[PDB]
C-alpha cells in the first residue's frame, strides 16, 4: 500500500491490453507527487491512514495498477497528471460498472490527496471488443431514418396548456409536423400522477404517426424509459417495441450503468434506437480539480451503449472550452482518435470498429446560432432547440419549420464552399427573403 | 363554474363577418 | 316511425346531434369559455383525417386498446391566451375556413387550472364533405 | 379490551398519517357512549363478553386505534358518532382488503353495541400514495375517448329477441350507432349456458367496431370480466385486450377487493378502462343504523381502482338524500374535499392527485329528466338510460338519438347561461321542434 | 317488472335443478306481500319506482326467478318469508361470485321493501357438482393430520413482547409445544411494517417444525395469505407450499369470493389445507331484518372452498340462538340436511358428497366451558382458545397443556357414557387431581 | 426561468407532503443569493445563460420547486444554504432514480453558481411509503 | 401569423424545405460531392413509392420498429464511379426525368472510405404530383 517503489514504476512499458488512466492529482502539501501517484495506483485498503500498514498480497502483486509517469501541469503549482496502467485481467468483460468500480471505486477519498480528477482513459482493443456497445450507432441510424447530409433536429416539449399525456402528444405532433426529426421527453418525465408513462407512450405514438403521415418523413420522439426498477424500465422498452416506435431514452447516470447496458442490449435485440440523457453529469464532471471529466463518462456511455448522447452546448463558451468539447465529440463519434493535449485527449483511443454515438447539442434560443453549430459539429449531430421552435411567435410548427429552413440553408451554403464563420448571417438573411417562417423568427 | 354573462356583439358584427367571408 | 340512417351520417362528438351552431350560438359558447377563464383554440382537419381510424395499428403488437388515429387534429395558429371578447374567435373561425374550405373546424377550450382540454365542438363542416347528413338524417 | 381509559383518549392529537373512522354507534341500553367508542377502538378479542378479560398486548399498546371524540347525533336519542384514529403502521400498503379487515373485520358483532354504521373514513396522503388506484381516471378517459364538454351516455342491453351472444351484439350495435357512448353488460351476465363469455366478447367487438365505423366516434361496451376465479377473470381481461376493445367491467363487491385490485392493475398495464358495478351494495349500505355507508365503499373503490362507478340515481330522491349523493360524488371525482356534515362528509379528504372516478347515474325512464341530471352532475358523469333508448317507440337507434339530442341541447342551454331547474322543459320542447326522434320520445 | 302476476306463481312446481331462496321480507306499509315477493323474484331494472315501466324481455321470459310461496313469520306483523325459485341456467357453473351477483345483486335496494334478509338457499345437486369445493374437507384433514376422536385445538397468537416475526414465532412454538394442534395468524396480520409476511412465514415454519420434533405430533399454524392482490396472495400460498407447511388462511369476505375460489383451487392442487376467517360477516349477517344470514355465507364458503370456517361462539348464547348455530354447523359439515324451521333450516340441502367444512368455535376465557363445547359440537370441530392458553398463570405451554388435558378428559368421559351437561364440572375437577397445569388453570 | 420573484417565495408555507432540499450554494461574484436560490428552484432550461428567456410553462406553474428560505453560512463569505420545496406530484412513486433526476439532474451545471452542494433532503412520509425499502433492516437481520 | 399547412405538403428529406435547387445549385452540390471523392448516384420513385409507408407490416409479428417501406428508391443506371465533372450528373438528371416524367428524382452520394451513403437530396419533383407544395406552403 503506497510503497512508492512498488507502485511508481517509471520505466514500465505500457502493454497493448492495459487500461490506462490519467489522473489530475492535487497532493496534500508536503506529500511528494511520486507518493501520491503510487497511492492512486495501489488503491490502498486504508484511505484515512495514508501509509503502508498491511503489505504483501496476491491482489497487489500481478493485479496491480502501476503509476508509470507523473507530469507537472503547466501554470499550476501543486497539480500533476499521474498515468496509471491497469492489467486487463482486472476487469469484468463487458461491464462498464466493474471498470468504474476498479478505477474510481476508492481513490477519490484518499487522504494524501486534496483533490483528484480522472481526465481520460485508454480503453484497449482487447477490452473494447468485450462490449456489445451502441445498439445502432450513427451510420445505421442514418440508414434506418433515411436522413443524410445534415444534422438532425430536435426540441424538448414543454407544453403551454398542461402536462397531461394528451396535451404532451399534441405538442409533439405540432413540432414534428413542422420539420423536426425528433422531439424529446424531459429527463424527469418518467411516470407521474399528472402523466402516467403508458398513456404518454400511446398519445406520443399517435402524434409520431400523424406527423409521419403528414410529412412523409420518418419521425421520432425520445420516449423516456428511465424507471425505479429494471423490470419497470423493460416494461416501458417492451411497450415502445410493440407500438413499433423508433426511439427510447435513458438517463444513464441516474438509472445506472447496470440498467443502461441491459437497456442497450434490449435495444440491439429489438431494433430500437437509444437516446441517452446525461442528468447529474455536473455533480461529477464540472469542477476542474475533482471528479470525472465528461469525456470519460462519454467513453463509458459508448461502451455501455447509446445511439445519441447529450453533449452540451457550445453557445457561450470560449475557444478553449470549445477545443475540449470537440475533443470528446471526436471520442464519441470516430473510430480512431489521436493523442492531442490541447483538446484534452491524453491517450490515443482505438475504438476498433465500435459504432460511434451521435452528440446532441443544445442549440441556442434562436436560429442565428445555426451557422456556428453546422460549422463546429458538422453533419453528424442532433441540434436540439429549447425554444427556437416555441419562442417563435407563430407557434410550434412554424418554429420547427424555421429551424429546418435555417439548418438546410446553412448546409447548402457550407456545401457551396461558403465560410459560415463569416457569411452565416448573410446566409440566414438570404433565406429570410423567401421563407416567411424564418423571417418571423429573425424579427425576434 | 361561473354564470356566463352575455356580451352583446358589435352592431356591425354580422356585416363584419360578411365582408370577411368574401 | 323513421329509421336513423347508417349512410353518410358521421358525427363529430359534442353538439354534432344539434343543428349547426349559428354565429350567435358560437358567440354564446365562447362567452361560456371566457367567463370560466378557459382558453379557446381552433383545430381543423381534412375529411380523410376528421374521424377516428385504425390504420397505424398495422405496425402494432397486441396494444391497440384505446389507440385510434385522427383524434388529434391540426391547430389553427395558437391558443388564444387572454381571450376576453368573442369576436376574435368568430374572426379566426372565418379565417380558418377561408384558408381551408374543404376542412372541418372545431373549437376547443383548455382549462389551465385543471391543465386539460375541457371543451370541443364543431363549428364548421365543409360543403364538399359527403360524410355527414344535413339534419334530415331520419 | 375496552378499558374506556386506555382507548377513549379525548385529548389525543390526530396525526397526519392516521386513518380516521367515523362510526355511527347505537349502544345497548345502559352502556355509556365512552365505553362503546372505546370498545370499537379496541376491537376486543371477546365480542360476546363486552368486558376486559385479557389485558396487555403489543397488538394493543402502539398498534391501537383510539377513540378520540364522541358526539351526539341531533334528533336521535341513543346514537353517537365515535371518531377513531388508527396508526398507518396497522395497514398493508396498497391493500384495500387489509384496511377493511383492520377496521370493520370484527367490531360490527360487538355485544355492547346494538347497531353500528361506518359513515366515513379519512384516508391520509401517506396511505393514499401506496395504491395504484384507477387505471386512467376521468381526465385520461376523456382524452382517450376524445369526448369533452358533456356527460357520457350509456344504456343497459336487455334484448327483445333472445339472450344469445349474437342478438346481444345486434342490440349493442343498434344503441351505439344512434348516439350512445357506451352500452353495458348486465352485472349477472358473466358466462352462462345461454351465452358463453368469449362468444359475447366477439359479437360485441363486431358491434362496437361497426357502430364506430358508422358514427366516426369512439364507442365502447362494458364487457363483464367478473368470474368465479382470478384465472378466469384474467382470461376475460386478456381477450378484451386482444380484441383491442376499450373497456371492461367488474362487480367489485361480489368478486372482491382482492380480484378488483388485480384487475385494475391489469387495466393500467394494458390501457383498458375499468367500469365498476356495485351489485350487493344495498346488502351493506342501505340501513341507516347498520353497515357501511356507500361513500366509504366508493372511497375503497377509488383506492382499489376503477375508472367508472355506479353511483345510483337521484330520480325520486328528496333534497337531503340528494345532498348525500353529491357528497360522495365529490369524494369520487375531486382532488380535495372539505369537511361538510350536511353533505355527510365527516373528514377532509385529500386524494393527493389520485385520479378521480366517473360516477354513473341511472337516468330515468324518460328524457325529461335530462335537465335535472345535467344540472346536478355537471359534465363529468355517465348517464345511463335503462329504457329511454328502448322504451322509445321507434327502437334502439332513434332512442339513443333522442337521448343524445336531449343531453346536447341541455348542455348547450346550460353553457348559454339558462337555468335548467326552471327552463329545462322549455329546452326539451324547443329541441323537439327540429328533432323527430326527440319529438317521438316526448309523445310518450 | 313486478307485475305481481307474472312473477308470483303460487302454482309453480319446484324443479330438481332450481336454486331456491328464502327471503325474510319487510314490505313498505300498504304494499301487499304478493307484490313484494314478485318484485324480489323480478329484480326489476327500476329499484326507485317500484312499478312496471319497461315490460317484456328475454331476460325476463325464461331466466326469471319465480316467487312460488309467501309465508308470514309468526309473532311478527309486517314480515313474510318469500320463496323464490331460480332456474339453474341463470348461473355461471362453479362461480359463487356469480351466484351472489344473480340473487343478492340488486333487490336489497328495492323501494317497495323496507328491509330484506336472505335466510337460506337451496343449492341443487346439479349446481353443487360444478364446484371444486373444499380442498380436503374434514375427513381428508383428519387423515392427513393423523388426529381422530376429539376436537382440534388452536389459539390466536397475541404476543406479550412484540409483534415482530421472531417473537410471533416464539409464541407459536410455545403454544404448539404444549398440546395445541394449531395456532392462528390474526385476521389483520397480512404484511405490515412491524412484520412483513415472508419473515413471519419463515419464523412460523421454524416454530411448527420445532414443536413437531418435540411433541412428535403433526402441528400447524394458519398462515394468513390474504393480500391486496391475487398475485400477492398466490406469492404467499406458493411460499407456504415451498416451506412444506400444512395450512394457510384466508379472510374470504374481505378478500372476496373470486380470490377465495382461486386460493381453494391452488390448495387442492398443492395439498395445502385452507382455514377460512369470516371478518366483516357481522356487517352483513347480524341484523335480523336485513342482510344475509351467516348460514348462506357458510354455504357459499363450502362451495367456494375452505377446509375450516370460523363459526362463532356458543358461549353466552340462549338455547334458541344455539339451535340456529347448530343448524348452520350441520350445513357446514354434513352430506344431507333436512328441512328444520326451528333450527332455521328452510330447505332440504343435499351436498351430493361435497366434503364438509370443519367449524371453528371460540372457546371461552377458561377451560370450564370444555364440557359444553364437546357436548354441543361433538368431535368434528376446532376449539379456539383466545386466552385459555395465555391467561394461564404459568404461560403459553402449560396453558396449551391445560386445554388439551381438559378436552381429552371431557372426551374420555363422553365416550364412557357420562352426561357432560350435568357432570362436566366433576370431570374437570377429577382431572385437576393429577394434572398440575389444569389445576392451576382452575385456580383462576 | 429564474425570475427571482416567481421562484423565491420566502413566505411559502412548507406542506407535509413536500420534498425539501438544502443546497449549499456558491454564487458567482456579483450574483445575489436570491437570484441563485430561485435559479436552483427553477431548473431553468438554459444553464449557460443564467437569465430568463422562455417564460410561462405548465411544467413551471404548479410543478415548480420553490426557494422558500436563504440563510448565510457562518464563517463563510460567499456561501448560502438555499431551502427548496418540491411538490410530491413531481416524483415517480418508489423511484430513487427519478428523485435524483428531478432534484440533481441539471442545476449543478448552472452558470450563475460557481459551486453547489446538496446537503440534505426531507423525504416526506407520503413519499417514504411508496418504497419497498430495505429487504430486512437491522431488527429482522438480528 | 401564418399556418404551416398539413394538406399536400410532403417533404423529401434534405433540402426539401428550400426552394427547388436550380441547375447551378445542383452543379455546386455536385462540386461538393466530387471534391470530397464521393460517388454520385441518381435514384427515382413514382409518387406512390416516393414517401415512407407501412404496408408490408401486415406480414409481421412485433418487429415493425424502424422498418418502413419506400426508403429504397430505384437506381438510375449506375453509381458514377470516377465522376469528376458536374455536367455528367446534370445530363443524367435530364435523361432520368425525360424517361420518367411522373417520378421524383433524388441525387445521392456514397463515401467509399466510410462505405456508406453520405448524401441524398431531391433534384426533381414531378409536375403531376399533387402531394407537395410549391413553396407557398405557409
Amino acid at each position: 500500500k503506497d510503497y512508492r517503489l512498488t507502485y511508481y514504476t517509471p520505466d514500465y512499458v505500457v502493454r497493448d491490453t492495459d487500461i490506462l488512466a490519467a489522473f489530475r492529482m492535487t497532493p496534500q502539501p508536503g506529500v511528494p507527487p511520486e507518493e501520491c501517484g503510487a497511492a492512486v495506483a495501489a488503491e490502498s485498503s486504508t484511505g484515512t491512514w495514508t501509509t503502508v500498514w498491511t503489505d504483501g498480497l496476491t491482489s497487489l502483486d500481478r493485479y496491480k495498477g502501476r503509476c508509470y509517469d507523473i507530469e507537472p501541469v503547466p501554470g499550476e503549482d501543486n497539480q500533476y497528471i499521474a498515468y496509471v496502467a491497469y492489467p486487463i485481467d482486472l476487469f469484468e468483460e463487458g461491464s462498464v460498472t466493474n471498470m468504474f468500480t476498479s478505477i474510481v471505486g476508492n481513490v477519490f477519498g484518499f487522504k494524501a490527496l486534496r483533490a483528484l480528477r480522472l481526465e481520460d482513459l485508454r480503453i484497449p482493443p482487447a477490452y473494447v471488443k468485450t462490449f456489445v456497445g451502441p445498439p445502432h450507432g450513427i451510420q445505421v441510424e442514418r440508414d434506418k431514418l433515411n436522413k443524410y447530409g445534415r444534422g438532425l433536429l430536435g426540441c424538448t416539449i414543454k407544453p403551454k396548456l398542461g402536462l397531461s399525456a394528451k396535451n404532451y402528444g399534441r405538442a409533439v405532433y405540432e413540432c414534428l409536423r413542422g420539420g423536426l426529426d425528433f422531439t424529446k421527453d424531459d429527463e424527469n418525465v418518467n411516470s407521474q400522477p399528472f402523466m402516467r408513462w403508458r398513456d404518454r407512450f400511446l398519445f406520443v405514438a399517435e402524434a409520431i404517426y400523424k406527423a409521419q403521415a403528414e410529412t412523409g418523413e420518418v419521425k421520432g420522439h425520445y420516449l423516456n424509459a428511465t424507471a425505479g426498477t429494471c423490470e419497470e424500465m423493460m416494461k416501458r422498452a417492451v411497450c415502445a417495441k410493440e407500438l413499433g416506435v423508433p426511439i427510447i431514452m435513458h438517463d444513464y447516470l441516474t438509472g445506472g450503468f447496470t440498467a443502461n447496458t441491459s437497456l442497450a442490449i434490449y435495444c440491439r435485440d429489438n431494433g430500437l434506437l437509444l437516446h441517452i440523457h446525461r442528468a447529474m453529469h455536473a455533480v461529477i464532471d464540472r469542477q476542474r480539480n475533482h471528479g470525472i471529466h465528461f469525456r470519460v463518462l462519454a467513453k463509458a456511455l459508448r461502451m455501455s451503449g447509446g445511439d445519441h448522447l447529450h453533449s452540451g452546448t457550445v453557445v457561450g463558451k470560449l475557444e478553449g472550452e470549445r477545443e475540449v468539447t470537440l475533443g470528446f465529440v471526436d471520442l464519441m463519434r470516430d473510430d480512431y482518435v489521436e493523442k492531442d493535449r490541447s483538446r484534452g485527449i491524453y491517450f490515443t483511443q482505438d475504438w476498433c470498429s465500435m459504432p460511434g454515438v451521435m452528440p446532441v447539442a443544445s442549440g441556442g434560443i434562436h436560429v442565428w446560432h445555426m451557422p456556428a453549430l453546422v460549422e463546429i459539429f458538422g453533419d453528424d449531430a442532433c441540434l436540439q432547440f429549447g425554444g427556437g421552435t416555441l419562442g417563435h411567435p407563430w407557434g410550434n410548427a412554424p418554429g420547427a419549420a424555421a429551424n429546418r429552413v435555417a439548418l438546410e440553408a446553412c448546409t447548402q451554403a457550407r456545401n457551396e464552399g461558403r465560410d459560415l464563420a463569416r457569411e452565416g448571417g448573410d446566409v440566414i438573411r438570404s433565406a429570410c427573403k423567401w421563407s416567411p417562417e424564418l423571417a418571423a423568427a429573425c424579427e425576434v | 363554474a361561473v354564470t356566463p354573462s352575455r356580451s352583446a356583439l358589435p352592431s356591425n358584427w354580422k356585416q363584419e363577418l360578411e365582408s370577411l367571408r368574401s | 316511425m323513421m329509421v336513423w340512417t347508417p349512410v353518410n351520417n358521421k358525427m363529430f362528438e359534442t353538439f354534432s346531434y344539434l343543428p349547426p351552431l349559428s354565429d350567435e350560438q358560437i358567440a354564446a359558447q365562447v362567452d361560456y369559455i371566457v367567463a370560466n377563464g378557459w382558453i379557446p383554440c381552433l383545430e381543423f382537419a381534412e375529411s380523410d383525417k376528421a374521424y377516428v381510424s385504425n390504420e397505424s395499428a398495422i405496425r402494432f403488437g397486441s396494444v391497440s386498446c384505446l389507440y385510434y388515429d385522427n383524434r388529434y387534429w391540426t391547430m389553427w395558429k395558437l391558443p388564444m391566451f387572454g381571450c376576453r371578447d368573442p369576436m376574435q374567435v368568430l374572426r379566426e373561425i372565418v379565417a380558418c375556413t377561408k384558408a381551408f374550405p374543404d376542412a372541418y373546424v372545431r373549437l376547443v377550450a383548455f382549462d389551465n387550472q385543471k391543465q386539460v382540454q375541457i371543451m370541443g365542438f364543431l363549428v364548421q363542416r365543409p360543403k364538399s364533405a359527403r360524410d355527414w347528413q344535413p339534419a334530415n338524417k331520419r
